[PDB]
């Protein structure tokens, strides 16, 4: 029972390896994005009124 | 401001002059002829430039040489209560090194330097009188830092007495050092440090006490042949309240020093003069500061001494102990009359020799 | 299986979850640091003891508000700071997240995950500075918390509710005690009912890493980790940890505590909290009282200490009881923690180093262990077998001081002699060993009732073991009726004398004899 | 005892081929996934459709 | 002011006196950082809204920097905006689970 | 207009107010603490004036959640305490909020806690033996009916228990009205003692005070002095006798270190404040009998570390009329309640007031456990067997006395289970008169633990 | 962007950094001493930072010829140590500065000294024993893999050829090296010890590290965390066992109260340094074993006033998991290595963790020296005549598992010729359980010295 609790334990150990990982490329890309968009004044002027 | 840090004067021209920490002549036979300027505060000899110790340091003390061997090069301490001996000890050190110094060779010739640190001004004169009734005055060079000196000498004191001895030491001479006492010392630099407004510590002395008395003592050390071979013997003194060796200042010497000869007024008070006591007294060096022909007689007298100790109880019961060990204990009372000894009059090692041999051979029995 | 629609759903609900609230705050700035202390100008509306937050993703306590300046103890790693950073509120008087989420993690005092396997799905926060119930709030201590050391729950019963202090000197199983102890409650965990379900909380503070990992390994081996959460303050950290270590664990076991859960806290040990306090005041350059700790450190363990109590059934009927360990300097039980320590707690269990060498373990000092709750947390069954032996073990240690150089004595000395010889062979056991009470009482039955008065010392241990095996495989009644009626009842005694006759009329004495 | 133990291992081991394995293909998939939810995050920040 | 100093730093110094000086004309001042210099009608925006968020008229001085790409944050006593599009994403970097 | 918090350090505040409205010291102020859970509204005592229209508090809540710049009112009055017959029965904290129901006693007469001692006209010394039941207590070192008590010792030696004696040797039958103030001791142990005077039905005639640890200092400290107010109403405005027991107050001493070192002052001997017994005369003298009305105090006394030498045990001694001081050695030969013989005293042992027959006995044994003490030295190492028959002789009975001073505590029955034991005094008398002289010399020590009286002496006996 | 020297008081210096430039704490700075006597570059580190951009310092060399308003240059990182198996077989400074010879190792890789210890989830869960193959420490003190052992003795008991062996143990058994923390040493000593190693042909594999005596507080308290990181380097890149000497634990702790007074904060019981258990726990905590490898070590540890209380042993004894002391009461009988079997101890030896069997013999063995010590006085006062034959039987077995205590040790290799043993633990635990039942009595005790194994014992035997 406590290798069975073990085997769900690297399971839920390889679950967040795999979210964290993916997270990390989200945010890799949104940082693109954003860059991406403010690239004219018109984005900075229209975020300063937002 | 002169353009300089605390600088004394060396030379030769010290050898039977009493001196000030900055060199300056106090007995008033006239102007010293320095020889040349040294800084307080030059490097020791680091851990490349020395050589191990293995040359004799004869005391001329029978307790001493058979027992905790002091070779030149190692730093001993003399740590004991007031009125034990300790002045006695190391003025008998001092005078014994004449019969070496009538020779003319250099690897022979100990020059000696006795630190005077709190000392009332008449009991370095009753010492200076010690060392002229013996001829020690000249090869000898008195520091006096009297008691009536402002805290800045006392402080000065060992380390003008050790700036001294490096230019003698650099040279290829063999110098010993005597400080008279380093518990002075300890209790004018807290004078100090305290009136500067230093953050105290355990005892009321400030932070570096420690490193205070190991940057003195460090100095002391046995050149390699690459530097002339020259060597510095320092013995300090301590004096020791109510016999207690956890005080500060005892604990950091203790730390500090290669071989510690506890003086304990107990044994004087039982005749035992000096009062080394050889069942707690140690020297790290060891053998390798005796000559062979000691070292194939004192061998066993550690080992019987402390058998004797054992024993000493069973004194009021001989009869009923058996005759095996009843011979042990009659060896042991010789062997502590053998180790007695007159005040001034230092042995030469041929005749300790055969003092030991007398004892430990049992032709004394 | 692991499937791809778990990560990308919880990727999903991090991002749909983001906004900023772009709130308003005061920043402040360092204008002084040093050895995990910190001074910051600024903050006009920080609260005292606010959590604050400093650019090294590192906390600090706002203790002393100045005129100009705040003075903020810093938790972890300080080496981090330097003056013109910026510092900004959390917004949280100090605080840990706490809940159910905890159990079977190791975390660091502040609630961060130190195990390293993963985040805490905490429930809410509870402040550390919450006052303990007050007199009408609490109840008679009444109800068996089983360690299952028949040297404790024989003389020195714990009831829940109880602070019990394991006071003891360096190296003589205190932690092997707690651990112990911490172990027992499987077999009551394993029911569903919150009334028996013990949930427990370790609090290492000081320990060597090497030590809380072997704690953390016995207790996965035992199972215990299923219902355990363990705090951990090794000796690396800084003074700031060490001083939060049992104020956190506290605040983890209050949450369950006023729900009506019932829970156990371990301080191992709290002589290295008072040691961290110690370093937090004389940096702050408050004057030192006695032993040069501050005048407060009375102050601090009663703080500590006074959490742990029964709540009335008007408030739920949850408790929390507390085994704080001290760490004793050779054996001078009037130094100064010790005695503040006694003084606060319910009683003690003094572990005396001149026996555990002797291969007395546990080694419990029968003549100074009390527990000054008494029997009215044992169960009826111990309460009536055990509750002589106390002071029949305290007469036979003086009589064997003096004995030891009589050359002849009376029959009455000799045969008192030989009954607390066989009963201080009796209460001995190996370590990781809890018995079930249902056994407990059946083995001080053996001792006190002179059923051993047939068999040599040297056979005692081996003897009491082996009829337990042999009541556990057949009679099994005497246990049952024991365990679902808390009493030994005379028509089960009867069997038991009978199991007892017909074990010794079978028994091979270990010199070789046998005996009746 | 022992021979439990050792089918835990086996056990143990068995799972950690296969996790690695089958996070491989999940690590894929998400590939894609991730580009559409970073562009949501970017929106996010910026407070427009990007 | 450079004449009696008396142990201040130099910089705090002078923007101390540009505080004192604001202070004497019946206003208060906040700093303000941005990716771009604001136009006219946004600055009279931004004064219009700071005078409701404070009661003294807030003036502004603008310390442009490439750093806050977007937005801008907003400093006044000892209370700060944090309204830049860089602190967002450093929100969303540091937030993630 | 009213004032503002400056500086918060632990429970010391510091507040600036208005330059004419400075409040007086001792005032009570308010102050709000807003943040969530933790909300409440603190009050705080004026300690010093610092100058400039600044004042410095000792807070009596945890200061915790207490921010800078807000405000504070001063009530203009020091903190006050409901009096009146109609707080017995109750449980009350410092500040006079009763804890059993929350609303009770609002609308009593309310005295301020803060008053002078009374005038030395109008004190008179008392003498009247007060019989405990206690062998040793009534033997070596006889109570005074409306004295000043008190129960020294290390920690875990015994003051709970005998204690909770003492209420039942006395508060159970006495006809007057008790107050108990518990300073500082443990909050389970508050919790027990009120569940006990329900279950004996003395509650009705008594009113409690609770500072339990948890308490910060500057409550803990002002504790002692709330309870002192209502028991020094019943004195003075129903001129009934009132039995006044407080427990633990060494506590009260450390609460004052505490708060005296975040106020600033200077530390004094093994660290304690200043101060020290002036703090410590102020609270003992109100504590006293006046001509015509009695007020029986018994107090414990905490020594830390069993250092009896400790500035705070050495200056409350002077306050004490009978001082039973308890001991670890003691305590340790399994020897209950533990009392020292020979450390404790009582100043109303003498010829004149308690008869010949009792002071000849009493130093009769006192002379054979100090001379026991003194051979203690070489007992410890060559054991009896080297005395010469005249000191042999009088250690065997030594032995014995100590033993015997032992009983059966009523308290104690919780533990052992065996029922407790009360002997008059005369029984006494008799009996040790009899032990000294020898006439039970012939018995085993075995037989002397926990016994109480001559014929239960005897009833042991004969069992071995 | 450089700072300037603002103050000077005694090693204390204080330094002043433009506004934007102030350094993390820890860092080294250098500083230039320009008066000819005494040219130095002078290393200090930060310590405190005071405001008004003052960075407190402390100098790791003597601050004489320090000029006020001198150019201080950070150099952004704290003091860095060279790295690399060209360590091995040179002298370090604890600034990493070789003195063998000047200016070697600048071009090796570099650490910061100050690094944290191992993360929780990469410490070894359970104990294992390091099976060093010397009979004596292999059955009655076993060493923990990874552990700290503990090492008394002096001049004259050995100590040093001990060093030499477990030297010779690391790389001859293991594959690993050693490293030589002189914390404090005295450098005639240290230049012993130098010498000694060259001499061995040991030195080849060891790198040492001196903090002499003759400089300030700063430089003894860090080399220790030098000596530290060379061997968290040859752990985890090197992936090699490492053996850490230091010599001597108490000047650590002593240095770092004397630093911690030169900064003014106030000293805690006796006088030590208020940080003392993380002072040494930061220290002691770095030293484990992690991801199969491990650095163990041995620490010569100095007690003040012999005294297993003070703060100094009592923080130093909490951490360490084993205790050899040497004896020269068995050194002067000739038995190598002189590990005294009954004053030495170690908290491995449990049946749980070693096997019953060790045990049971270690306890046995313990028994039988434990009755010889007993006897010793009887046959030196008396003579073996005196006794019965029942001990005389076991006082024939006591002789001779004292000499088999004994072994011919890899370090005396250098002067025998012959080469050193390394017994399986399998084997001295046969060897061990035979000689205590008595099979090997009928051999002269000369058969036993210096023996090694028992197939060993076998040949010696029929030789003799």
């Amino acid at each position: 029972a406590q290798g069975a609790q073990q085997i769900q334990l690297m399971r839920q150990q390889l679950i967040r390896q795999l979210r964290t990982g993916l997270g990390a490329e989200a945010v890799n890309k949104a940082a693109e994005i954003v860059r991406a968009h403010v690239a004219d004044p018109q984005a900075q002027s229209a975020t300063v009124d937002r | 401001r002169t353009g300089e840090v605390l600088s004394v004067p060396v030379g030769d021209a010290f050898l039977g002059r009493v001196v000030n920490p900055l060199g300056q002549p106090i007995d008033g036979q006239g102007d010293i002829a320095a020889e040349t300027r040294r800084a307080l505060e030059l490097q020791a000899p680091s851990v490349v430039q020395r050589q191990s110790v293995s040359e004799p340091l004869q005391t001329g003390i029978k307790a001493i040489d058979a027992m905790t061997p002091i070779g030149r090069g190692q730093r001993q301490l003399i740590i004991g209560d007031r009125k034990t001996g300790k002045t006695a000890v190391c003025v008998d050190t001092i005078l014994n090194q004449r019969e070496a110094w009538l020779t003319g060779d250099p690897k022979q010739q100990v020059r000696c330097v006795y630190v005077a640190i709190g000392q009332k001004g008449t009991t370095i004169a009753s010492v200076k009188r010690a060392l002229e009734e013996g001829g020690a005055m000249e090869y000898t060079t008195i520091v006096a830092a009297p008691a009536s000196d402002a805290a800045g000498f006392k402080w000065l004191a060992p380390y003008t007495g050790s700036a001294i001895g490096q230019h003698w030491m650099y040279n290829g001479k063999h110098v010993l050092i005597v400080f008279d006492d380093l518990s002075k010392q300890a209790d004018a630099y807290r004078a100090i440090s305290l009136l500067l407004r230093r953050p105290p510590g355990r005892e009321a002395f400030p932070g570096d006490v420690f490193y205070l008395h190991s940057r003195l003592l460090e100095r002391c050390a046995k050149l390699s042949d690459e530097l002339g071979g020259g060597s510095m013997t320092g013995l300090p003194i301590i004096e020791t309240k109510a016999n207690d060796i956890s005080a500060f200042i005892p604990t950091n010497v203790i730390s500090i020093t290669d071989g510690q000869c506890f003086l304990e007024s107990d044994l004087f008070n039982q005749g035992v003069r000096p009062a080394i006591n050889v069942g707690v007294s140690v020297s790290r060096v060891g053998g390798a500061a005796q000559i062979k022909a000691m070292k194939e007689v004192a061998g066993s007298l550690r080992l019987d001494l402390s058998q004797y100790r054992e024993l000493e109880a069973f004194a009021a019961f001989a009869s009923d102990l058996d005759a095996a060990s009843k011979a042990q204990l009659d060896r042991g009372a010789r062997l502590v009359e053998l180790l007695k000894q007159p005040q001034y009059s230092p042995l030469a090692v041929e005749e300790q020799v055969v003092a030991i041999f007398l004892g430990t051979q049992g032709h004394l029995d | 299986t692991i499937s791809a629609a778990d990560i990308e759903g919880a990727i999903e609900d991090y991002v749909s979850s983001f906004s900023a609230d772009t709130e308003r705050e005061e920043i402040g700035t360092v204008i002084d640091a040093g050895d995990g202390i910190a001074h910051v100008e600024g903050l006009p509306s920080v609260m005292t003891q606010e959590l604050l937050e400093f650019p090294g993703g590192v906390l600090g306590v706002a203790l002393n508000l100045d005129e100009h300046s705040v003075g903020a103890v810093i938790l972890g790693e300080f080496e981090k700071i330097e003056e013109g950073q910026q510092v900004k509120r959390t917004g949280e008087v100090l605080s840990v997240p706490v809940g159910d989420a905890f159990l079977g993690r190791v975390v660091n005092p502040l609630g961060q995950p130190i195990d390293g396997q993963g985040d805490i799905a905490a429930e809410t926060r509870r402040a550390l500075e919450l006052q303990a119930p007050s007199v009408v709030q609490r109840q008679s201590v009444s109800e068996p918390l089983q360690t299952g050391i028949k040297a404790i729950d024989a003389m020195t019963p714990i009831g829940r509710g109880q602070r019990q202090l394991i006071i003891g000197d360096r190296k003589t199983g205190k932690t092997a005690v707690c651990v112990d102890t911490i172990l027992n409650q499987r077999e009551a965990w394993l029911t569903g009912d919150p009334k028996q379900q013990v949930r427990c909380v370790y609090v290492a503070i000081g320990q060597k890493g090497t030590t809380i990992a072997s704690v953390k390994r016995a207790l996965e081996e035992g199972g215990a980790m299923e219902y355990t959460t363990i705090v951990a303050a090794p000796a690396s950290d800084a003074a700031g940890f060490k001083w939060l270590a049992p104020y956190t664990g506290s605040a983890i076991g209050q949450h369950w505590m006023y729900n009506g859960k019932h829970v156990l806290i371990v301080f191992d040990d709290l002589s290295k909290q008072a040691d961290a306090y110690r370093a937090i005041s004389l940096l702050l350059r408050r004057p030192p009282g006695r032993e040069a700790f501050p005048g407060d450190v009375f102050y601090l363990h009663s703080r500590l200490l006074e959490r742990c109590a029964k709540l009335s059934d008007e408030l739920g009927g949850g408790s929390m009881t507390g085994l704080p360990i001290i760490e004793t300097k050779a054996n001078d039980i009037s130094a100064f923690i010790p005695t503040n320590v006694i003084s606060i707690t319910d009683g003690q269990c003094f572990l005396e180093s001149d026996l555990f060498n002797q291969g007395v373990r546990p080694a419990i000092n029968v003549g100074v262990s009390v527990s000054r709750v008494g029997g009215a947390a044992q169960i009826k069954a111990m309460k009536e077998v055990a509750g002589s032996l106390r002071l029949d073990l305290s007469q036979y240690r003086e009589l064997e001081a003096f004995a030891a150089f009589a050359s002849d004595l009376d029959a009455a000395s000799k045969a008192q002699l030989d009954r607390g010889a066989r009963l201080v062979e009796l209460l001995k056991q190996p370590q990781y060993s809890p018995l079930a009470v249902e056994e407990q009482v059946v083995a001080i039955f053996l001792g006190t009732q002179g059923h051993l008065d047939s068999v040599p010392v040297e056979d005692v241990q081996r003897f009491e073991s082996e009829l337990l095996e042999h009541v556990k495989a057949s009679h099994s009644d005497i246990f049952d009726g024991i365990r679902e009626t808390k009493k030994l009842s005379e028509e089960a005694e009867e069997k038991l004398v009978s199991v007892i006759n017909e074990f010794k009329k079978g028994f091979q004495a270990s010199d070789g004899s046998s005996v009746v | 005892r022992a021979q439990a133990s050792g089918e835990v291992a086996q056990t143990l081991t068995q799972a950690d081929q296969q996790l690695s394995a089958q996070g491989d293909q999940v690590r894929s998939g998400l590939e894609s996934s991730v580009d559409g939810l970073s562009a949501k995050l970017a929106s996010r920040i910026l407070g427009v459709d990007v | 002011t450079v004449g009696l100093l008396r142990g201040e730093r130099a910089d705090e110094a002078v923007i101390d006196l540009a505080e004192l000086a604001v202070s004497r004309r019946g206003e208060v001042v906040a700093h303000v950082s941005a990716a771009a210099e604001l136009s006219d009608a946004q600055r009279t925006r931004l004064t219009e809204v700071l005078s409701r968020i404070y009661g003294r008229p807030v003036s502004v001085q603008l310390h442009v920097d490439p750093e806050l790409l977007g937005g801008l944050s907003i400093t006044v006593g000892d209370e700060v905006i944090d309204g830049s599009i860089a602190s967002r994403l450093a929100a969303a970097q540091t937030g993630l689970p | 207009t009213a004032g503002r918090v400056v500086r918060i350090t632990g429970p010391v505040v510091d507040v600036e107010f208005p330059r004419g409205s400075v409040p007086e010291l001792f005032n009570a102020l308010h102050a709000e603490i807003t943040f969530g859970a933790l909300a409440k509204t603190l009050t705080l005592e004026v300690a010093q004036h610092l100058g400039d229209s600044l004042v410095r508090c000792i807070s009596m809540q945890p200061t915790d959640g207490l921010v800078r710049g807000v405000e504070v009112t001063d009530t203009g009055a020091s903190i006050s305490v409901p009096v009146g017959d109609g707080v017995k029965g109750h449980v009350f904290n410092a500040l006079g909020d009763c804890l059993d129901d929350p609303g009770y006693g609002k609308d009593f007469e309310h005295w301020s806690i803060h008053r002078k001692p009374p005038a030395f006209s109008d004190l008179e010394p008392r003498t009247e033996m007060l019989e405990t039941g206690l062998k040793v207590v009534d033997l070596l070192t006889p109570y005074v009916r409306g004295g000043k008590i008190a129960l020294f010792g290390g920690a875990g030696v015994g003051k709970t228990v005998l204690i909770q004696e003492m209420i039942n040797r006395i508060a159970r039958n006495f006809g007057g009205t008790s107050v108990f103030a518990g300073v500082g001791e443990r909050t389970r142990e508050g919790n027990d003692l009120w569940v006990e005077l329900a279950d004996a039905n003395v509650l009705k005639d008594t009113a409690l005070v609770f500072g339990q640890m948890d308490e910060p200092p500057g409550t803990r400290m002002r504790v002692a002095l709330s309870a002192l107010t209502m028991a020094e109403f019943f004195r003075d405005e129903q001129g009934q006798d009132v039995l006044l027991f407080i427990d633990n107050i060494f506590r009260f001493t450390q609460a004052g270190s505490e708060v005296s070192t975040l106020l600033g002052r200077m530390p004094s001997a093994v660290g304690y404040q200043p101060t020290l017994a002036d703090e410590m005369g102020e609270l003992q003298e109100r504590i006293t009998s006046t001509r015509g009305r009695s007020i029986t105090s018994m107090q414990a006394v905490y020594v830390p570390a069993d250092d009896y030498t400790d500035p705070a045990p050495a200056t409350t001694f002077a306050h004490l009329d009978a001082t039973t001081e308890l001991s670890r050695a003691v305590f340790s030969k399994g020897i209950f309640p533990a009392v020292d013989p020979l450390a404790s005293s009582s100043t109303i042992l003498d010829p004149a007031i308690v008869g010949d027959e009792h002071y000849r006995v009493a130093q009769e044994v006192i002379r054979i456990l100090q001379r026991y003490k003194d051979l203690q030295d070489i007992i410890a190492i060559l054991g009896i067997d080297e005395l010469s028959e005249e000191d042999k002789q009088l250690v065997n009975r030594a032995r014995r006395i100590e033993r015997f001073l032992s009983q059966n505590m009523m308290a104690a029955e919780q533990f052992t289970g065996q029922p407790g034991s009360t002997v008059p005094l005369k029984e006494t008398i008799e009996a040790f008169d009899k032990l000294t002289k020898g006439e039970f010399d012939h018995l085993p020590e075995q037989a002397f633990f926990l016994i109480g009286g001559l014929d239960d002496l005897a009833k042991k006996a004969e069992s071995l």
